[PDB]
């Protein structure tokens, strides 16, 4: 016949290969398709959807709904911190089990902007202002309000419209950052402070909560598939 | 202006003064089955305005400690009106829904609810080698309630109900990929979702498959000071959309 | 795919893109130029690794069974499901309904078993793997008439060659496979719950076609599933708990996340 | 009956189908259409950013 | 293929499609819209799996024989018929006359046999399978002159390679093979009944070409028939009884169906 | 001398014959013609449904 | 020669496969066809034929 | 490529091509015809062997590890770097920044280990090599759930076949790999120096998929890297000293050159 | 979709790409462009041989 | 299938060979290039650069 020669990689099973293989059932006609609502064609469709972030998660809070709630209250003075967590989804305790964060433990690399939304869930007599800050890395976390207003920030005023978005720009030396912890591809720190006290009248609760959401922007992308560390087994089920 | 809404289906009309828009499904509005997707060869029954109209279910109190509630959709309307009398005489049917959840409280109250319509919400059992009975999953217009503590494992046909796993073994804060709205008491007093028919078959029997489950879950507890109203109800109202039925037989 | 950043200068306007109402059930479409001054960036990034036909289209080991050329356990039986093994199962359960064609690939190995047999001298082993569609005869022994394979798909494989593979169509009676079923198959609503016949796709049998040696040899067959030509509908939250059973969604209650010291601390515990 | 298509780059390749079943073909890797607007913005009224979400 | 349902409204007419006479030997052409109100359905179903060249065109094991590299039974003899094995035979006997080309495929395996031979050390086995058309010399021993294969088709196969295969034309002297013959070959109408020479297609011989080992090895050859290019005429009721013999249609009387409790019961026994 | 034919779908493939005998060719899988009217309705007179079978 | 590479599924015998294989008898001409009544080309031809149903089937 | 010599006659001119200033940091562009009488030569020589995509594009052994089918060391772990082995490493360090695609090729061999096991009789060995991208589960034993390979690239190889190979893209987060890093990853400038995450490209695992024999077999896997599609920037002086460590540039001070007797001697010592 | 290119000689060959990734292609051997003027003569002022380097 | 024949040099690993081989990561898009000063495309570029010669090299 036709003289041929085999090359390295013949008679191997590579799990990522695409080759054609004969059907075991030939001339089998499959059932028609129907239009089912909500077809998914990309996983960045469903990473652009808001998901409640468990900011609190200190001891026994993860075994309750108190994880999702962020305390804020009427206190003396202002310029006290409300929360702080580091930017690094798919590593951080805060972000690893969010909807964004679990489409990001299947990938090694990530790029793009992330938008946090906050929703004030006090009474309609409560009012206040917050400073929602993001600091690039290289100087540690800000420990005062005056240190935190030197970074990117938004001042949020609560009225009608009970949410505000802090969009986190992409500021990185590299085009991608590792999903896993590395100090070369450090993300920075996201902190919140009282710009002004929570002020309430009599007969309205002086303790209120904030809920946080996280989603990707439209410039976001992920790269390089890998197994997730979050599912295990000891035997077949 | 943007906060006023009116929805008219059959006899019924709903009117709200505080509204967060209407969420529509996956961007698909209810429609009748096409003749290029149909399998069954009989002529459908389409009752129209005798099935497709709002039905109020029983109210349930929101307390400072309340974990949440669920209703499984075709089997929460199964005893109500002629909706309930067409699904026991027919083998098949398909319908979408408009779910409207109401909860009004003063401007000195606070709290937040998540209102989700979850396709095929299959729920675990407390005992790991059993599956739940149908008397632990299905109400009939009475709401089933979640728990805040794990259900102990006996020799149970009980559901494993915990708010934070949502009774399905998933994070409860990730239920926001399903069509949803929030009722935040300082903003709005109602939530409207319009579900289309979601299934992997064009019609299905409705007395052994529940293709949607409504869940109302507090994320921020109800709180108020002494002197305020201490009883705040949550009412659920559900209207069929484009109901069809096929396969007429005897009742049962 | 990825969109280009657009430059923006100072603002002072009645526009309020940052303020929103998240009660509406709508994810805000705010981009970075809204809240701050940005430069114009050209992006050449792509979203080609996060396609559903990249995510699910890699071979994954679903099961393995053993069988011997002597004594009991002469053949292996397995009902095809992608739910015995955690990793593949979790990926498919990002969706409620999926539709795909399989490609089965079999890695069959053999291991000499300890014995006091003198003068063992194996011949090459040939293995038969037989796919039996739902219903029809089931072999009850090695050397039954069911291994004739007159109308059941079957492959034969001699050792030291490439793994066998075969493609399977989409075999559902429905218009998609369902990964979740919130119902009973009985009209009484009694019996097993979450059991449905949309996901049937037969049983697999495997045996030795010869005992080559006078001594005992035990083989292990590993089955790999690779979805292809995938379509998926209705996304779901990922599984948070460990799986317990292959037919149930049953779980042990698990905390939302791992803990940390304070709500201001920048490290995990 | 060969198809010629572009490769993934930061050229072209040739493919012939050899079998009579369309379930024997290699996986479709290069389909990049997407539409996140079903899951984000499922609201009936059109939301305009730079205008109040609630009047 | 499958036809589309057509919508129908109420009737009250002198038409009577439901009433018929079944004495005429004609199957009624009534469709569902005749007897009831129907909707219009588009059908996209096909009848492509029920073609005769799908039904009969899968490999099926017809026979297997054994032979050894020592002692008696040095070779295997088999007269080619698809009537030794039940499953293939039943499928072909949905028809009276069939015409097809074969494809033979051979799965040859070897197994070490127990002995007290010290220091066995097999070389690779090579096997010869020889097809002998009707008439002509028949080997009477391993190492006869008939295995020269000067004009008899033959294949040689070394172990650990792909199964051999060869195509055979349609070899009948008639215009179709017959699966049934209601006659005698003798003009006296004596002798064997149902025996005919339309289905002759030689004999198959198989041996080892070397004894590789000093110890005894026994091989098993399995023959697979795959019809292709099929044409079939005159359909027949399926076989209801178990087969007894390969040359006869002889049977043990069997009941029509399995029983049940009553003529109103909805379960089987 | 290649044939290009359509695949079974819910594309196209290429086939070349390599042998000089037409009994060496692959099986004919895609022949879907049929005529049930030999075995159903073998009657000499034409039966019309919506009319008596016997007058 | 031409550089080639083998893939999984080489040297297997799949019973449902369609491949070409050389004839053992080359240049053999087959007997002509005749028209025989009642050719069957599909099995749904012969499933559309009435068949007496054994409704009773209770004991003997 | 190579340029042609041009003929020249006598000169006596105010031109001074031979005189130059080498302080300017400019290499003189003097050709032989400037300083002497030359003939015209046609050159047909080429510079095609000294392309960067010839110099670096040959397979080079980077590492080898061993693992056994019994006892301890059931699998082999290796973090992919081209810096364990001297020869490949030196060639890449003619440049500061390089960008290329790998082709991995594995030469896997097995050797019987001495034992007092009677009646050993190995079956063919099958090996699994599993590439794990940075992060994600790491196998901690042979027979963990990580060897499922649901989303990790993996190959399986049976003995006596061609070496496996696979191509790897350019996997850097940077726009080129760096062979030198004059910094710390920490902002404090503490910890390890010269450590960077631009050159991460996972870990490789290798095991036996079966123990074929009753006796002990030890395998050795050798990994070969072949750069291809290369681009390189900023050339550097070659390494003069022997390497000490794979993560450091540390060296023992070495003389400039080897010695000789005098500055007028025409031989080496 | 075949490319035909010249061989290294003191004829032509044919190549087809078989894979959908451009990192699967054979090495580029025949790229012979070069520019030594970055590393030799990096000076701002143009040096002319047959004229003083320094006036 | 298509009758083929293998030649000497099949199933060998020649270290200088150029053949195509499937990617282990398909559809992976690589990071963009940037212009970095001083690209090298030939080694005769960097052999045409002056280098100080150690003419003396006698003992210490
Ligand atoms: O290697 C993999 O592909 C592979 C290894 C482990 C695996 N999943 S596991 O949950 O870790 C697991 C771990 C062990 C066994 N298991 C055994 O090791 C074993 C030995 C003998 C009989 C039965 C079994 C058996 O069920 C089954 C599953 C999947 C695949
Ligand atoms: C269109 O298909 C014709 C283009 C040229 C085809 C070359 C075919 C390559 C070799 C045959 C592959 C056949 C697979 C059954
Ligand atoms: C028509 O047959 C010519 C079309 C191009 C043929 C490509 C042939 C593929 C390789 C040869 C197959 C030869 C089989 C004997
Ligand atoms: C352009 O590519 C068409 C030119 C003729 C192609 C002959 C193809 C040779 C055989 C197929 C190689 C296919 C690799 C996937």
């Amino acid at each position: 016949g036709l003289p041929t020669m085999n090359t390295p990689g013949s008679c191997q099973f590579l799990t990522s290969d695409d080759f054609q293989s004969p059907s075991a059932m030939p001339q089998y006609d499959v059932t028609p398709e129907m239009r089912i609502p909500g077809e998914v064609k990309n996983l960045m469709e469903i990473a652009e959807v808001d998901s409640v972030v468990p900011v609190q998660n200190v001891g026994e809070k993860v075994n309750s709904m108190e994880a999702y709630q962020i305390p804020v209250r009427s206190n003396e003075g202002s310029g006290t911190q409300v929360f702080g967590f580091p930017l690094q989804p798919g590593y951080s305790s805060v972000f690893s089990r969010t909807l964004l964060g679990e489409i990001l433990n299947y990938y090694t690399h990530w790029s793009g902007s992330i938008k946090l939304t906050f929703m004030f869930c006090g009474s309609a007599m409560a009012t206040g202002k917050f400073l929602l800050a993001y600091s690039p890395p290289g100087a540690g976390a800000p420990t005062k309000r005056v240190d935190a207003m030197l970074g990117t920030h938004v001042i949020w005023d609560v009225g009608l419209q009970s949410s505000c978005v802090l969009c986190i720009p992409w500021i990185s030396q590299t085009h991608y950052r590792f999903v896993a912890s590395d100090e070369y591809t450090a993300g920075g720190f996201i902190t919140c402070w009282y710009q002004t006290n929570i002020v309430v009248p009599a007969d309205a609760q002086s303790s209120c909560y904030i809920m946080c959401f996280v989603s990707a922007c439209n410039d976001f992308s992920v790269r390089l598939l890998k197994d997730t560390p979050f599912i295990s087994q000891q035997n077949f089920f | 202006s943007d906060r006023a809404r009116s929805i008219t289906l059959g006899n019924s009309t709903i009117t709200t003064q505080e509204c967060a828009n209407v969420v529509v499904g996956y961007g698909v509005w209810p429609d009748y089955l096409k003749d290029s997707e149909a399998t069954a060869e009989d002529q459908p029954t389409q009752p129209d305005v005798a099935t497709c109209r709002f039905y109020t279910l029983d109210s349930v109190q929101w307390q400072k400690t309340s974990p949440g509630w669920w209703w499984k959709l075709p089997d929460a309307l199964s005893n109500l009106g002629l909706f309930g009398q067409n699904m026991q005489y027919h083998y098949l049917g398909r319908t979408g829904y408009t779910v409207h959840v109401q909860c009004n409280a003063s401007k000195f109250h606070q709290g937040c609810l998540l209102v989700v319509c979850v396709p095929e919400a299959e729920m675990g059992c407390a005992t790991l080698d059993n599956t739940p009975s149908s008397a632990e999953l299905l109400g009939g217009d009475t709401a089933k309630e979640f728990a805040d503590k794990p259900v102990a494992s006996g020799s149970n046909k009980l559901v494993q109900r915990v708010v934070y796993n949502a009774g399905m073994g998933v994070g409860v804060g990730n239920l926001t990929i399903f069509p949803h709205q929030w009722i935040n008491l300082r903003t709005n007093n109602s939530a409207t979702i319009v579900m289309p028919y979601t299934n992997s078959v064009p019609m299905d029997n409705m007395f052994r498959h529940n293709n949607v489950t409504l869940m109302v879950i507090p994320f921020v507890p109800l709180d108020y000071c002494p002197g305020s109203t201490t009883y705040v109800p949550i009412t659920v109202t559900i209207a069929p959309m484009c109901a069809e039925y096929n396969g007429l037989r005897l009742a049962g | 795919r990825v969109a280009d950043t657009v430059g923006t200068g100072p603002t002072n306007s009645e526009a309020i893109p940052a303020l929103t109402a998240a009660e509406t059930g709508h994810t805000s479409q705010v981009v970075p130029g809204d809240t701050m001054q940005t430069r114009h960036v050209k992006n050449y990034h792509s979203r080609s690794e996060s396609t559903i036909e990249n995510f699910l289209c890699r071979s994954a080991c679903v099961y393995f069974t053993e069988y011997k050329n002597s004594g009991a356990k002469r053949y292996a039986e397995w009902v095809l499901t992608p739910r015995q093994a955690a990793q593949l199962r979790r990926k498919l359960e990002f969706f409620t309904y999926v539709r795909f064609d399989l490609e089965l690939t079999f890695v069959i190995t053999s291991t000499q078993q300890p014995s006091t047999t003198q003068n063992q001298d194996a011949q090459i082993l040939t293995h038969q793997i037989m796919y039996v569609p739902p219903g029809g005869p089931v072999p009850d022994k090695v050397d039954s008439y069911v291994w004739q394979t007159s109308t059941n798909p079957s492959v034969f494989w001699t050792e030291g060659n490439a793994p066998p593979r075969m493609s399977i169509p989409f075999l559902s009676i429905g218009n998609a496979y369902s990964n979740f079923y919130d119902g009973w198959s009985e009209f009484s609503r009694n019996g097993v719950y979450g059991i449905n016949t949309l996901n049937n796709m037969g049983t697999l049998y495997a045996r030795h076609v010869n005992a080559g040696s006078t001594g005992p040899i035990k083989s292990t067959i590993r089955i790999y599933f690779k979805p292809k030509h995938v379509k998926a509908w209705i996304p779901r939250p990922p599984r948070l708990c460990q799986y317990e059973k292959a037919k149930n969604v049953n779980f042990q209650p698990s905390g939302v996340t791992t803990t940390r010291q304070s709500i201001t601390t920048m490290t995990n515990t | 009956g060969a198809q010629v298509s572009t490769q993934k780059t930061g050229i072209h390749y040739t493919n012939i189908n050899y079998y009579k079943d369309a379930a024997s073909n290699s996986a479709n890797r290069q389909d990049f259409t997407q539409d996140p607007g079903k899951f984000t913005e499922p609201v009936k009224d059109i939301m305009i950013k730079s205008l109040p979400a609630l009047n």
